[PDB]
């Protein structure tokens, strides 16, 4: 329940409309109750007056009251919906960008603690549920309570005993019934929040891996596990319906209780006079109509159990501390970058052994260095240390004889160009898949680099405008490899880290690309991890890594001589 | 398109025949709530007249109080039943709609699943199907109650006053009219609402999967603006959908609030003598005024609810547009093949003017003419982007083809998909690991495999050498997108899958990707042995080693331009020799 405090502070940035949507809710309920309360008394007072009391009884003022309350009822409810929803969905905006803003600072290792399909649930689905806090958990509660006080105070002039009797039934219902259903529905709301995110994870994982699951016959046996989550999810939805059904039944029974009591009690006397006259219908119709103030409160605390469960999930994500932090010291990007590593060691999270054991190399500016080794020997773990993916443990990495931890993030990204081993093709257009690096490039610059890497047939038909990735054209294994090279070429950073750039390319294209990298990367520091011994005679040094440590180091000509 | 909406509504209404017994009970229970409301109003009005006009003390009125209490208890019980009866109607239909969609996603394959982002499939299955609940739970039973209950109320008022009954029907006909003109665009507004949500959800999970690339290039500030734009399009669609509901509900409350005013004014005036026409030539009673005033809100309740649930129907029509399109579009094959080859012996592959097309329709591989006798092994060789992986995706049943591609003389379209995939195992390009642990991934073909047969796959695919590095050994989780493993370590786990279950056809799409010169040799000696047990087609680029494979297919621009054995092709010049020339320098 205390998990909602960080999100009640977002009420402040829209305190004018959010509070206006509550004042207009009280006004609507007071006019809605007044319409029935005034109409009920008007008929009875008119009936007692009869034909004889035509002139003595004032029949114009009450006639205007029922007409005025009928317009306040319909105009008030229309605007309080517009005002409350318009402000609620702009608070939802900040809640979604604020939640999304936390994902990239903790990208490589913080996001590995979660499953992607369940993270998609938090940002897109759980944020929407947590936004239900004002519309149907807060506005009903405080709007109803004020109406209880106004009705009880207003009726108190007529008769104290009857007023606190109706108020007592109504105010006691408001304070002890919602908590009772919160305790009853708290467990269901946690299971209903947990299983919606569990189904979305098991579905997106099932859909994304459908190539392998289909060939090996695991599609059916993974869908069965997916269907079991839906069965549990549908039972939680069913148990929620049982509580909603029972909650409405009790309010209708409590709704009967006051009407019966007002009928019974007011008959004895209203205001201390044994002959109440029309005053009996004033209390009965007030009790019959005032319950619509307690209508939204019925399921308000059944929303609460699910809102708090969501609030826990987002508060979990937004309270994570990224293990890599960057200073705010602005600095100018260098034009030549030379980096030194001295006994840098790194242990991956929740592990015992060391991925990197005392790597130590000094790469001068303008040097091209090739890193070789077995699979799993730490080659791509090294290239992420240079990118500040994690912080090294009792090691030191220096860029241009200055610590890599002292660089601003905006300046660190401009000094390093990376070709990852696992290229990603975003859903965006061909233009937008290349504007990740060098956003300011023109379409001629984009189209120029596409022909340089050999993707001239991506400019066919729609070309730059054509959609790529999921929902569009998918690229082959070799085309994805040359799209990452086109990104790094556009970035034009002083230091370039290539992670097997010519992987999955045939002999002809690989030579065509390696020749392209020779002239484009000239006078640039290059750390190119490869598994192919072809064309290493152009590299100033060759690094051979084994089990997270450098074994051999020197020129290709030197390495062959020493065997 | 209003023609499309009727097609969606016909589709939505067909899916409600599973829970027909549930909808009929709710209609009956809603009608019973109509009778109980009239009975409650009659007793409350009769009681009030006795106490006020005729001044009977309450100690005489016990029968009307007892019957009023019984009516209230019956009212609450029917409300309790109708809420639960309505839910079961919606749940069983939603469970059946989702099963049909998940059935077609099984048959779609990776090629048709890649036609929509995975975060947009999720909102299609979760949000769009769950948002048809109120169409089935609440709207379908309400169409009958919107006509039965209001007429039941007015028939109970004609004996009292013929004018108070005409006041309700005076304002009644405007309510159905205004409900439709306001809601003429409510179904398209919802369709664009679920389109912006699907666009927002797919955009998010795309940036989440590729968040490593975003971090490399420093797209932290740029991707916050893309989410802000996607989330603001979605917000404006939601507010557009909601504004119709508030307007429609405000209009219906305007007539409801107006009618109560006239009933109060007309009766209040009639008791005072300013009006005489309403009553049946007899003095107006107080019970008649109270009866028509308690029943005035309940005459429109069944009509306000219909307006409330009408926009729930528009929410289902908007949610069914993307669903019906997915059901409409044909999959990789026009009709689900039922034929199945019997023998587990190696299959024969025969192509005749074969053309392979993408889901959209673009041709990926040109005219392919080749023959692969049973038990023989072939190698696909060529430039990048020349259609080598497309052919292997056609042989897996993932892509639609135009010519002829016969397996043991049987057209691959006609083969049963589930039966055909049991004779086929292969390593894909950029392979993925869907399971949780590393053992669960290697044992994907058959989870209940003997530890000895599990060990053979781990040893053959060189997976057993890096097992000590892992904390839990072979039971360690591989993570999301195999993050715990390296690219070369995950590649060998993919190779372990293909070698565990023997099958009739083995395909290989760069099985030794991202493996050094030594670990590749360990893997290739396993695959060279495993390629002799059945028909094999391997897409590789190591032109040097393959001196023993039965035939080589050099593919260029989607066509097999050179087929032959490695001995003659290496010396006959042409595309293969030149392609090998750039190799080995
Ligand atoms: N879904 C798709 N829609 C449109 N075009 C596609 C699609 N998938 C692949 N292609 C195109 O088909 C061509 C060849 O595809 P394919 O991947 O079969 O060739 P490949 O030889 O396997 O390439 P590589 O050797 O790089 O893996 C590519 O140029 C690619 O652009
Ligand atoms: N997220 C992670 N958590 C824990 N351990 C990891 C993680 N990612 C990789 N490792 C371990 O680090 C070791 C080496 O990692 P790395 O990816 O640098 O090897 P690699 O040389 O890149 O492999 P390849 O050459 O095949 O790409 C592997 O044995 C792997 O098990
Ligand atoms: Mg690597
Ligand atoms: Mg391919």
């Amino acid at each position: 329940m205390r998990a909602l405090l960080p999100y009640l502070a977002l009420y402040k940035r829209h305190k004018w409309m959010l509070s206006l949507g509550i004042v207009l809710a009280i006004v609507t309920l007071l006019a809605s109750i007044g319409l029935l309360t005034l109409s009920g008394w008007f008929l009875s007072a008119s009936a007692v007056a009869g034909v004889a009391g035509l002139y003595s009884f004032n029949y114009m003022l009450p006639a205007a009251g029922v007409r005025g309350a009928a317009i306040t009822r319909t105009a008030g409810r229309y605007f309080e919906r517009l005002v409350s929803h318009d402000a609620t969905f702009r608070v939802l905006q900040h809640l979604r960008i604020y939640t999304f803003s936390k994902l990239l600072p903790l990208s490589p290792a913080g996001l590995a603690r979660y499953r992607q399909g369940e993270l998609l649930n938090r940002v897109v689905a759980d944020v929407d549920t947590l936004d239900h806090l004002y519309l149907r958990v807060i506005s009903p509660l405080v709007g109803a309570f004020v109406v209880i006080m106004v009705v009880t105070i207003g009726l108190s002039f007529l008769d104290f005993t009857l007023a606190f009797t109706l108020g007592g039934i109504m105010l006691l219902t408001l304070f002890l019934m919602p908590p009772l259903f919160y305790r009853a529905g708290k467990s269901t709301g946690q299971n209903l929040t947990h299983l919606r995110g569990q189904y979305r994870q098991q579905l997106t994982a099932w859909l994304q891996g459908q190539a392998e699951l289909t060939i090996f016959g695991a599609s059916d046996r993974y869908r069965t596990q997916l269907e079991n989550t839906e069965i549990q999810w549908l039972e939680a939805q069913r148990r929620q319906s049982e509580l909603t059904a029972l909650s409405q039944a009790i309010m209708l029974l409590i709704g009967a209780l006051a009407v019966i009591l007002m009928l019974w009690m007011a008959s004895g006397g209203v205001g201390g006079n044994a002959q109440p006259g029309a005053l009996i219908a004033l209390f009965v119709f007030c009790a019959l109509a005032a319950f619509e103030a307690l209508a939204p409160v019925t399921g308000a605390f059944q929303h609460l159990g699910q809102v708090i469960a969501s609030a826990v999930r987002i508060s979990d994500l937004t309270d994570q501390k990224p293990e890599v932090t960057f200073p705010d010291t602005q600095t100018r990007v260098a034009d030549r970058v030379s980096l030194t590593l001295r006994d840098v060691q790194f242990t991956y999270p929740e592990q015992s052994q060391q991925a990197l054991k005392g790597i130590s190399l000094q790469v001068n500016a303008g040097e091209h260095i090739a890193i070789l080794g077995r699979t799993g020997c730490g080659k791509s773990t090294l290239l992420q240390q240079l990118t500040r993916a994690w912080d090294p443990q009792q090691g030191e990495i220096l860029l241009n004889d200055s610590p890599i931890a002292s660089l601003n993030e905006a300046a660190l990204r401009q000094t390093i160009s990376v070709v990852p081993q696992r290229v990603h093709l975003f859903s965006a257009t061909l233009r937008d898949n290349l504007l990740l690096a060098s956003p300011g490039s023109s379409d001629e610059a984009l189209s120029e680099i596409l022909r340089r890497v050999g993707l001239e047939k991506l400019l066919e038909d729609a070309g730059l405008n054509s959609w790529l990735g999921e929902g569009g054209r998918q690229l082959s294994g070799g085309e994805l490899r040359r799209l990452a090279i086109a990104r790094a070429l556009l970035h034009d950073a002083p230091l370039v880290l290539l992670d097997q750039p010519t992987e999955g390319l045939d002999a002809t294209t690989e030579s065509q690309i390696l020749e392209l990298l020779a002239e484009m990367m000239r006078e640039k520091t290059v750390l190119m991890v490869t598994h192919r011994l072809r064309g290493l005679s152009r590299f100033q040094q060759i690094i051979v890594m084994d089990n997270g440590q450098i074994i051999e180091q020197g020129t290709h000509a030197e390495l062959l001589a020493r065997q | 398109n209003k023609s499309r909406q009727k097609e969606l509504t016909r589709w939505l209404k067909q899916q409600s025949v599973i829970s027909q017994r549930w909808l009929n009970i709710s209609r009956l229970l809603g009608f019973v709530s109509g009778i109980l409301i009239i009975a409650q109003a009659w007793f409350m009005a009769r009681i009030l007249q006795h106490m006020i006009m005729e001044n009977i003390p309450r100690e005489a009125l016990l029968l009307p109080f007892t019957l009023l209490v019984l009516t209230f208890v019956l009212r609450a019980w029917v409300v309790w039943l109708r809420e639960r009866v309505g839910y079961h109607a919606g749940q069983h239909i939603r469970f059946a709609i989702r099963r049909q969609v998940l059935d077609r996603l099984q048959q779609a394959g990776p090629a048709w699943i890649q036609g929509k982002p995975a975060g947009s499939w999720a909102t299609l299955v979760l949000e769009q199907i769950d948002d048809m609940h109120d169409y089935y739970a609440r709207y379908l039973p309400q169409m009958a109650l919107a006509v039965s209950v209001p007429l039941l109320i007015v028939v109970a008022i004609f004996p009292s006053n013929w004018a108070a009954a005409l006041i309700l029907l005076g304002t009644a006909p405007l309510i159905p009219l205004f409900m439709a003109l306001v809601g003429m665009g409510a179904a398209d507004a919802n369709r664009r609402n679920f389109l912006a949500l699907a666009r927002l959800s797919g955009h998010f999970l795309d940036r989440l999967r590729g968040m490593e690339t975003l971090r490399i290039f420093g797209r932290g500030e740029a991707e916050i603006e893309s989410i802000r734009s996607a989330s603001e399009d979605f917000r404006q669609r939601t507010m557009e959908v909601l504004r119709l509901a508030f307007l429609s509900s405000g209009i219906l409350e305007f007539f409801t609030s107006l009618s109560i005013a006239l009933v109060a004014v007309y009766f209040g005036f009639s008791y005072l003598g300013e009006l005489d026409f309403g009553h049946y030539d007899t003095g107006v009673t107080l019970a008649a005024g109270f009866l028509a005033l308690i029943l005035a809100p309940e005459f429109f309740q069944p009509l306000r609810d219909l307006g409330t649930f009408y926009h729930a129907k528009a929410q289902a029509v908007g949610a069914a547009d993307s669903l019906k399109t997915f059901m409409e579009t044909p999959l990789a094959h026009p009709q689900r093949g039922e034929a199945e080859l019997a023998s587990t012996d190696p299959v024969t592959i025969e192509a005749e003017e074969l053309f392979i097309t993408s889901p959209e329709g673009k041709t990926l591989a040109g005219p392919l003419n080749f023959t692969l006798p049973a038990g023989q092994r072939a190698v696909l060789v060529g430039r990048s982007g020349s259609g080598k992986s497309s052919l292997l995706n056609a042989l897996s049943g993932f892509l639609s083809y135009q010519g002829s591609l016969r397996i043991n003389g049987i057209e691959l379209r006609d083969l049963s998909p589930e039966s055909w995939r049991k004779h086929l195992s292969w390593v894909g390009q950029n392979p993925q690991l869907p399971a949780a642990t590393l053992r669960d991934n290697v044992l994907l073909a058959r989870p209940d495999a003997s530890e000895q047969e599990l060990q053979a796959a781990l040893d053959n695919a060189w997976v057993s050498e890096f097992l000590p590095l892992l904390p839990q050994g072979v039971d360690t989780p591989v993570g999301d997108q195999a993050a715990r493993l390296s690219v070369g370590q995950a590649q060998r786990v993919a190779v372990a899958r293909a070698l565990l279950n023997p099958c009739s056809l083995l395909l290989l799409d760069e099985p030794a990707a991202s493996l050094d010169a030594h670990s590749e040799q360990r893997v290739m000696e396993a695959l060279n042995a495993a390629s002799l047990r059945q028909t094999t087609l391997m897409v590789t680029h190591q032109l040097e080693d393959l001196a023993d494979w039965d035939v080589i297919w050099v593919m260029q621009d989607g066509r097999i331009i050179e087929q032959g054995r490695y001995a003659e092709l290496s010396v006959a010049g042409g595309p293969f020799a030149t392609l090998l020339a750039h190799r080995q320098e």
